[PDB]
């Protein structure tokens, strides 16, 4: 529910080895990233974060929201959680991601499919494929290595 | 648009645009024309009280 750990640790990590450390909750963005991605931002609403997103509309007195999820409605892929301002990095649907996404509680070259709660399934509208295996972090947190292509017709 | 808000990374910023406008003045010219007396001929309508017709 947290981009970082909502408890302190109560050890000191070591850091002597270099292999496996990357697959944690609070590695935002992408593992692969031009210079030349399209970025927005937007208010969230919940939390989107390691998740597709969709554009939310309320009465309106206040802007749009993003929140998570997926099917015909789905607008980007939400990569990163400013909590202070509630701010959510967004990458357009138009725009190639490649980074760790939640999975939905999978082989190399599966293809994949966001639900409606913006967790990635194995497989019909849009270009996901895992990378890797499904790493557990928690008892229903799954994360995936995925590439997002756009949409298919 | 409402303002951007800067946190973390962010590439698209909301826009001031602008605009220009011309104002154009437009100057009509209009003339009378009038009748009177020839400068020699008043010689021969000054009356005693006036002068002219």
């Amino acid at each position: 529910l947290m981009k970082n750990p909502q408890q302190d640790s109560g050890l000191l990590s070591n850091s002597i080895d270099f292999r496996d450390q990357n697959l944690i909750f609070s590695n935002s963005g992408g593992v692969c990233t031009s210079s030349k991605d399209k970025i927005e931002n937007y208010p969230a609403k919940g939390y989107p974060y390691k998740r597709g997103v969709k554009l939310s509309f309320g009465d309106g007195t206040t802007e749009l929201e993003v929140e998570a999820g997926g099917g015909d409605d789905l607008y980007g892929v939400c990569s990163d959680i400013d909590e202070f301002s509630g701010m959510a990095t967004v990458i357009p649907i138009t725009n190639n991601f490649t980074g760790y996404l939640t999975l939905k509680k999978v082989n190399p070259g599966d293809k994949l499919n966001f639900n409606q709660h913006g967790e990635l399934e194995k497989v019909k509208s849009v270009n996901a494929i895992a990378l890797s295996k499904a790493h557990k972090l928690t008892e229903d947190l799954f994360i995936v290595l995925a590439s997002v292509f756009g949409n298919r017709a | 648009a409402n303002p951007t808000t800067i946190a973390n990374e962010v590439n698209t910023i909301s826009t001031i645009g602008f605009s220009s406008e011309v104002v154009r003045l437009n100057y009509l010219k209009l003339q009378y024309k009038f009748r009177h007396l020839k400068q020699t001929s008043e010689k021969f309508y000054t009356s005693d009280s006036y002068i002219g017709d």
